[PDB]
């Protein structure tokens, strides 16, 4: 039986985003997704963290 | 909502200590601003003073 596979959606501050997603990617059992189309912005990530 | 006053919360203080900083440099400003007018008034009063004593030492020698 495949697993129900429900969604995960989550929102904040940019500085607790990286914090997040590195407590989220420390335990890893989750899968991405793009979420473009709909009021908000691509997100070109930075210049220093690009660097 | 919750998260609404998160964000609002902190990136608000974030701006009023940006609004902080804009006001100590408005206040830098004026300081030096204010020095350099009351000098050229003491300077003025000073040449006045200088003037005038020369006025009693002219009005003597006649």
């Amino acid at each position: 039986m495949i697993a129900p596979m429900e969604k995960l959606v989550l929102a904040g501050p940019k500085g607790r985003a990286k914090e997040l997603l590195q407590s989220l990617q420390q335990a890893g059992v989750v899968h991405l997704e793009t979420l473009r189309p709909e009021a908000l912005s691509a997100y070109q990530l930075s210049p220093e963290e690009r660097a | 909502s919750k998260l609404e006053a998160i964000l609002s919360q902190e990136v608000e203080a974030e701006i009023q200590a940006l609004l902080q900083e804009a006001e100590a440099k408005a206040e830098a400003v004026k300081r030096e601003a204010e020095e350099k007018a009351k000098a050229l008034l003491q300077a003025r009063e000073r040449a006045l003073e200088a003037q005038y004593r020369a006025a009693l030492r002219r009005a003597e020698s006649a």
